[PDB]
C-alpha cells in the first residue's frame, strides 16, 4: 500500500546503459532481447572514463492522470553492476523509499503532458567516472559510476 | 500500450498524409501512361 | 529569481498546421534527420535537369490523333472534329471493363486544375512524300454546343477562323487554336466522379479537306496525319482541385451495389465467440461489448431469410462458419448468430413471432477471424 | 482585419516550472499583490544586517567539546580523538527516546550539503590562570579508518602533522585542521535515514598531553578546555541534498511496525453505513462503491481472527464500533463488517469454509467517522 | 491595466521535443541543477584527451587475423581471403550458445551506421627475423560475388589491383585497400536482426604466396603474420541506424518459441483471488474486472488439456497453485481456474460440452503473486 | 516551404489571468467592442471632476457626533470619549434587527483596508452666539486599553497631549489628532465577520469641560457641538482586504441555525418522480441517478421522526407533497420518500427494525419542482 511519498521506481543514472534486462524467460522485453544494447553503450563501451551530464525524457502512460515527482539523488553509491537497474520499490525501510526534501526534484503534471525532460548534472567528487561494467572493488569507487540515482514516484 | 489498452485501439482509423518537402526534385521527363477518366466510373445503382 | 508578474499571452490552440498552404510559409516539423540545419543536397551529377512547372509540362507535344487521309475523300470530307480544350481524347481499344485513355501532357497537367485559359497548339504532321499534293482547312468555330455540332461543313467553317494548308513540299504545320470565350478562364471538362460540373469545350477544332489529295501513280493513295497537342505560349491553368484522371497502375474498381450483404464498417474481421448478455456470436474484438454488428435485411412481410457465405474460405473458422442468422439482440443492433436447416428453423422462429429468450460454446476452438469483411449471401424462403 | 496565414509555433506543454532551479532564472508567478512591479522593501531600520551565506554561517565558532584536564594525567593521556569533519558531536544526556545533539554552525550548514572540503579551525580555550603551566599536542592523522583508530599514542601522532602548545600565560590557540584527502571534496558523514552512503571522516584530530599539568598549590589541579569548531577560510560545501539533521521542534517519531492493524491508506476516516452490493459495512465516503478497504490478515491454516480496537474513543460511533470481521467481498478487496462473540462465530463461519451469502441497518444512526485511521488489534483464536 | 485586445497566436501543440535531432538545436529541458546557467566544467587535469570522433576511432589498428605461413606452402597457396569491408571477422572458439566475435574499431564504429565508403588500411606484420626471405601478393579483386569467390588463384589476382611484398629485412607493410564500387556509399554487411538488407562486401582482399618462404636452417620454418584493420584517410560513414552488434556484458538470450504457455502480456504477476462475476480465479490486480487473461490453447477436436507449471516455486501461493484450467468466462477472454485429477475432470466437463454454470474462497489466504509470468506446461489427454 | 526544425518553447499553462493584480499590467481580454483600439472616451462635459483617490475621499469631513453642552455641566464633565481611529461611530436608533451605522468618509474608505496610519482631524463646531462664553479641553491619551478607559478625568488628560479652546467669538476649531503608536501602521478595528483580529484604537480622544458654559440670560443655556472627522494631511491606508462594512441596500440577513431541515446543497429544486432502483421519490433532475439527497436526522435511540413542511406552497406539487420519510436507500445517501399517518407508520417500520424491501407512480402527474430548497419541519414521535 503506497503512500503519497513512496517512490514508484528508481534507477541509477549512468551513460553506460543499465544492467540489461532481457526480461523473464516467459515474457522477454523484445527490444533488449532482440536489439541488443543500442548505440550509446556501444560507443561508451569503447572508452574508460566519462565526465558530463545526462538527459532523460521519461515517458509516462496516458491512462494515468496523477502528478509525478522526480528526484535526483547524487548521494547514492552504486554497489556493483548487480542491481545497477530499475528497482520497483517495496515497503519503505529507509529514506531511499520516499520523497526527500533537499534533493533536486521536478513535478510533471500528467494532465498537461505526460513526459518530463531532465538534465542530470555531474555531481561527483571525482575527476571523471567509470564507464565500463562495474564490479565495485573499492568502497569509495562506487561513488563514481552513476551521476546519481533518479527516483520517480506518483502522488 | 499493453494488451489491456489494446482493445480501444482495435479498428480505429489512422490516416497518413504526405507532401514533398522543399528538397524534392523530380528529374527525368517521362510521358504519362494511359489514364482513366473518373466520372466515367459506374455509379452504385440502387 | 526575479518574479515575472506581468500578464501572459492569451492564444488559440489548433491541432494541426495547414494542409492547403504551400508557398510563402515556413512549415515547422519534427525532422527524422540528425542535423537541425540539414537539407538534402544535389551534387553536380545529381542536378535537377527538369524544373517541375506547368508551362514546361504543357509545352510538350503529345500525339493525340491519327488521321487517315485517302485519295477518295471529297472536297468537304471531315477528318477530325475534336474539341478545343486540353482534354483531347484518344481511347485505347482494350478489353478492360474500364477503358483507359491517352492524353497529351497538356491534358494530364490540366486535369488537376479547375480552370484553364490560353491558346492551344496543334501540330499536324501530314506524312507525305514531296509527290503528294493536297490542301486542307484546319478551322475553329468559337462556341458550338452539342446540338450545333452537327449541321457542319467546310463552308460554315470558312465564316469563322480557319487556316488553309498547302501540302506540296513542307508537310507539317502548327495551328495555334485561339482562346475565345465569354469567360477569362474555362472550367475543366470532366471533373471528379461527379456528373454535374462537367463543362464541354469553349469551341471546336475542325479539319476538312479543302482540295482532295492528288497522289502520283507511284506513291500511295493514302496518307496518315498525326495530330499533336501542346499548351501554347499563352496557356495557363489556375485552381488546384481533384484530378479528373487516375493512373493505370491499379485499374481494379469495386462496384458497391447494395444487393450483397456484409458486416458493418469497422466490425470486421470477426470470429465466433461467447458473450455474456446473449452460445456463440460473431465478435470483432476480445473485450466485452465488442459484438460484430450487422445490417437489417429487407425481409418482406410473410417471409424469412437466413444466410450462406459465397466463399467458405473467407469465413471465420471454429468448422468454417458459413451459415448465420441476423437478428436484433435488444441492445439496439443486429447480432449474427452462427448456426450448424437450423438457420431455416431459427428464421421460422424469429420471423414467425418468437424471441431469442425462448427455449425453441464448445464449438469455438481456435477462433480464426474472417478474411476481412466477407460477402454474405442472403437466402430467402417463405414463412 | 488582415488575415494572418503564416504557420504558427509548435511547442511542448509542461505542467510546472522548475523546482530545482534557483539562481539565473526569471520565475513567473501569480502574485497576490496589487501592483505588478511591487517588491517588498527594506527601509533603513529594517535593513538586513546578516547576509545569508555559507561562508558567514560556517565562519562562526560553536562550542563542541568540554575537556577535563587534570593534574594526574600522564605524559601521553588522550583528551579527545574527535573526527576531522564538520560533524563533530556533542550528545545531550537526555531522557528522550531519540537523542538530540549539539552541532557547530559548520556542522548544521554542512549537513544540508552532500560534499565539503577545506580546512577546519578548532579553537582551544584552555581555561587557566597564569600560574598553570602545561603543554599539549594537538595533532592530526590523515586517513585513519576505524580499525586503526585504536593503537594510537602521542608518539605515532608526532609522525603526522601536529602542534605543541605551551600553556604559560596565553591560554587559547586555534589549530587549523588541514584538508588532506584523495578526493577534492568529501562526502557527508551521516546522510538521510539511509545506512549506506555514510562515510567516515577524512582524517582524525587528536589531543594528547605532551607535558603534564603542573599547577601551583594555590590554584586548582583541574582545568577545563573548551573546543570550538569553525569552518576555516578555505572551507566550502557544494551539492545540496537532503539534510541529515532535523529540528527539535517536534521530536515525536512514529515507528511503523507491521504487527498492528489499520485500514489502508486513503480509506480513513470511515463510518458504519449500508451498501447495496453487500447490513452495515465501514464506508469512507457517501457515494457508492466507497467502502473502506482493509488489509489481509496473516491467519495461519487452521485458525481464525476477529478484531477489537485498542481505543474505543477513536472508533466509529453509531454504539462505538469496537469489533469487526475483515473478509473479502468478492470485488477484489477486504471489507470490514461491524459486529455486535458474534465476531468469533462469524470468523468460525468464514474461516471454516462458509461464505457471506450463507444464512448463518437500524444501528447506523448518526454515522460518526473514526478518529482518523485508528489502530485495530487482531485477536486470534483456534478454529 | 491597459486592455490588450489584439488577436493572439494560433499554434500547434506537440507532446515532446525531437529525439532524432542532435546538432544545431537548443534543446530546452528541466535541469535538476541549482543554477540555470550552470554547465559541467572540465579543469586542467579532468581535460578530455580524446575527441570522440569517427575519424579518430576508425583510425586505430585492431588486430583481426593471425596467419600461419609455413615453409611448405607452394607458390600459389591462399593465406587469407577476407572481405574488403570494415566488418572483417575473427570468431572466438568459445562454448557459449551465441558466438562472440572480435571486430576492429573500424568495424564497431562502422556497425552503427548504414553506409560507409573510403579506403581501408590493412597492416601486415610478417613476424620474421632478417634471415627469413619470402614474397607474397596482397591483391584486391573489385566485385566478387560468392559464386565467383571460388575459382580463384594468384594469377587471376594479378589481373586486378595487387601488391607484391618482398620479405627480406623490413617485415611490415600497409596495403591501403581501394574503394571501388558502383555506389558512392556502401550498405552495411549485417544489419539488425533482419535477414534481408544484408549486403556482402564491395570487393575482396586476397593474400597468396608469390614466392614461397625460404628459411635458414637455424631459424624456424613457420612465421605468423598479423593482419590489422584501420579505416583509412578517406574512410567515412554516414547514416546512423540500429547497430548490428551487441555487447558481451549480458550474453543471455531468450528464445520465444510458442510451444510453452504463459499468461498474456501485462496480466502478470497474478494471485488467486475471488471475483464476483465468476470460487478462486487468477487476478492481476486488486480492483474489480482485473482478472488475468490467458491465451487459447490449441486443443484438437476430441481431446482436452489441463495445466501444470514447470516450476512450483514461481507459482502463486495461497498451497502453491500448480494446476489450472483455462476456459472462456463469457466476457471475451479466457480465465485460469485454480484447481486442487480435478483439472482433468473439469477439462472432461468443459471440453465435453458442459459449461461453467453447471453444478458439475477459503483457500485464498496470503495471496502471494507469481514470480513474474511463470511458464505453464500444457498437459494433454484424450476426451 | 522552408522546414522549421529548431526546438520550440516549453511553457506552463494556467487557466486564468491574475485577479489580484491591477496596476502595472497589460491585461488581455476579449472585448465585445467592434474596434480593437477602441476605448471609452470622455468629452468636455462628460469629464471626470472627481479623481477617485483615498486622499480625496478621506479628506472630507463627515458629521459623526452631536454633543449636548449645557450650562449645568461642571468643570470636569465628559462630553465625548470617542476612539482615535477612523471608525468613529454614530448608531441609528432604528427598529431593524441589524443596526445600521453612520461613518465618516474616512471610516468607509478605511474599512476596505487592513491598516491605516496618520493624523486624523476633528472639526468641532460649537454652535453658539457671540454671547456664549465657554472653554473646553479636547485631549488625547496615547494608548488606553479598555480597562484604563474608566478612571479618567480632565486632570489625567492634561498630562498627555491636550488642547484648550476658548469659546468667545470664533466658534469652530480643528483638533488634529496625533498618530502615536508602537507600530508604523495600525490594524483595522472591526474586520470581516470574524471576532478575533478585531483591534481597538491606538489611543483615545477625550473632550471635557475645562471652564463651564456661562450663557447670558437672553441666550440659551444649551449648545450643540458638532464633531466632524477627516483623514488628515498625513492619513494613509495600505493593504486591501475584505471590507468590514456592508451597504444598507439589502439589509436582509439569513440566520443559518441547524434546527430546521432541508435538502442538501445542489439537490434542489426537486419533484416527485419514479426511480428504477427504488414508487415515487424526490428527484432533482431528469436523468437517472439524480435523486435528491437528504441529511441524516438526529433521531435518538427509541424514537422516530417523520416530516411536515412549514409552507405547503413551496412544496413540490404532484397533491402538494407536504409529508416525507427520509431513509437510507443503500446507495450511500438518504432518500426522501413522499407519503400520503402513513409517514408515521413507515417511520414505525423503518426505525423499528424493518427495511425498504419489506412488504409492509400514478400520483406523479405534472411534476412541479419545489420553490427552491424549502424548509422541512421534523416531527418527532416515540417508537
Ligand atoms: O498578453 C500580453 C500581450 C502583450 N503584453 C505587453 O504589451 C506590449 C505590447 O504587446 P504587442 O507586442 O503589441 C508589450 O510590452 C508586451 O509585453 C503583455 O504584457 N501581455
Ligand atoms: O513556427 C514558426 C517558426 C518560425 N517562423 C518564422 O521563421 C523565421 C525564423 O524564426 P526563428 O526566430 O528562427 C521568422 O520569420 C518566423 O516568423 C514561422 O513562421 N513559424
Ligand atoms: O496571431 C497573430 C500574429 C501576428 N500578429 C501581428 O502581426 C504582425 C506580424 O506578425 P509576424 O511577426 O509576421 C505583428 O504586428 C504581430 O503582433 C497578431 O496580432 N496576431
Ligand atoms: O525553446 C527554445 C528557447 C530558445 N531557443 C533559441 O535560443 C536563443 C535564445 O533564446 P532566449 O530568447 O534566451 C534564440 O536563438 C532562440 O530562438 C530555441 O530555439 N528554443
Amino acid at each position: 500500500d503506497k503512500d503519497i511519498d513512496h517512490c514508484m521506481f528508481t534507477f541509477p543514472c549512468l551513460p553506460q546503459g543499465l544492467a540489461l534486462d532481457i526480461g523473464s524467460a516467459g515474457s522477454p522485453h523484445e527490444i533488449f532481447n532482440r536489439c541488443r544494447d543500442g548505440i550509446i553503450p556501444l560507443i561508451a563501451s569503447g572508452y574508460r572514463f566519462y565526465r558530463g551530464d545526462l538527459r532523460y525524457k521519461i515517458v509516462f502512460p496516458s491512462n494515468v492522470n496523477s502528478n509525478i515527482w522526480v528526484q535526483h539523488r547524487p548521494d547514492r553509491r552504486l554497489e556493483g553492476w548487480s542491481a545497477a537497474k530499475i528497482v520497483n520499490c517495496d515497503a519503505v525501510s529507509t529514506g531511499q523509499g520516499v520523497y526527500n526534501h533537499g534533493y533536486a526534484s521536478h513535478i510533471q503534471i500528467t494532465r498537461v503532458n505526460n513526459v518530463i525532460e531532465l538534465e542530470v548534472p555531474f555531481y561527483n567528487a571525482t575527476c571523471y567516472n567509470y564507464l565500463q561494467a562495474f564490479n565495485a572493488s573499492s568502497a569509495a569507487s562506487s561513488y563514481a559510476v552513476s551521476l546519481g540515482e533518479i527516483s520517480v514516484g506518483f502522488q | 500500450a499493453t494488451s489491456d489498452d489494446i482493445a480501444s485501439i482495435v479498428n480505429k482509423p489512422v490516416t497518413i498524409y504526405y507532401s514533398i518537402g522543399d528538397g524534392m526534385q523530380f528529374s527525368q521527363w517521362v510521358g504519362y501512361q494511359p489514364m482513366m477518366i473518373l466520372d466515367q466510373l459506374p455509379a452504385p445503382v440502387v | 529569481n526575479p518574479s515575472y508578474q506581468q500578464s501572459p499571452r492569451h492564444f488559440v490552440p489548433t491541432g494541426m498546421h495547414s494542409l492547403a498552404l504551400g508557398t510563402n510559409l515556413v512549415e515547422p516539423l519534427h525532422a527524422l534527420r540528425l542535423d537541425a540545419a540539414g537539407t538534402t543536397q544535389h551534387p553536380v551529377g545529381c542536378a535537377p535537369d527538369e524544373d517541375m512547372t506547368v508551362s514546361s509540362i504543357a509545352s510538350r507535344y503529345g500525339l493525340i490523333r491519327r488521321v487517315q487521309w485517302k485519295k477518295d475523300h471529297a472536297k468537304g470530307s471531315l477528318l477530325l472534329q475534336l474539341d478545343a480544350d486540353p482534354f483531347v481524347e484518344q481511347r485505347i481499344e482494350g478489353t478492360n471493363p474500364i477503358s483507359l485513355y491517352w492524353f497529351a501532357p497538356v491534358g494530364v497537367v490540366s486535369s488537376m486544375f479547375m480552370q484553364w485559359r490560353g491558346s492551344l497548339e496543334y501540330r499536324f504532321d501530314i506524312i507525305a512524300s514531296q509527290f503528294h499534293t493536297g490542301r486542307l482547312i484546319v478551322g475553329y468555330v468559337p462556341g458550338l454546343t452539342a446540338s450545333l455540332q452537327l449541321q457542319m461543313d467546310y463552308m460554315k467553317l470558312k465564316s469563322s477562323s480557319y487556316v488553309v494548308f498547302d501540302l506540296q513540299e513542307s508537310n507539317s504545320f502548327t495551328f495555334e487554336v485561339p482562346y475565345v470565350s465569354y469567360r477569362p478562364w474555362w472550367v475543366r471538362k470532366y471533373g471528379g466522379n461527379y456528373l454535374p460540373s462537367s463543362t464541354d469545350a469553349p469551341s471546336t477544332l475542325f479539319m476538312y479537306v479543302q482540295v482532295p489529295l492528288i497522289p502520283m501513280e507511284a506513291v500511295s493513295d493514302t496518307i496518315d496525319i498525326n495530330v499533336y497537342v501542346r499548351g501554347g505560349s499563352s496557356f495557363e491553368v489556375c485552381v488546384p482541385v481533384q484530378p479528373s484522371l487516375g493512373l493505370n497502375w491499379n485499374t481494379d474498381f469495386i462496384l458497391r451495389n447494395d444487393e450483397e450483404y456484409r458486416a458493418k464498417t469497422g466490425y470486421a474481421p470477426y470470429y465466433a465467440g461467447v458473450w455474456h448478455s446473449f452460445s456463440l456470436v460473431f465478435r470483432w474484438g476480445s473485450a466485452s461489448d465488442q459484438i460484430a454488428q450487422w445490417p437489417t435485411i429487407s425481409v418482406p412481410r410473410g417471409e424469412l431469410a437466413f444466410l450462406r457465405i459465397k466463399d467458405g474460405k473467407q469465413a471465420a473458422v471454429g468448422q468454417p462458419w458459413r451459415t448465420m442468422v441476423v437478428w436484433p439482440s435488444g441492445h439496439g443492433y443486429n447480432i449474427g448468430i452462427p448456426t450448424y436447416e437450423r438457420a431455416r428453423q431459427l428464421a421460422q422462429h424469429l420471423y414467425g413471432g418468437g424471441s431469442l429468450t425462448d427455449e425453441k460454446a464448445n464449438q469455438q476452438g481456435p477462433g480464426k477471424v474472417s478474411n476481412g469483411n466477407p460477402v454474405w449471401e442472403v437466402m430467402r424462403a417463405p414463412l
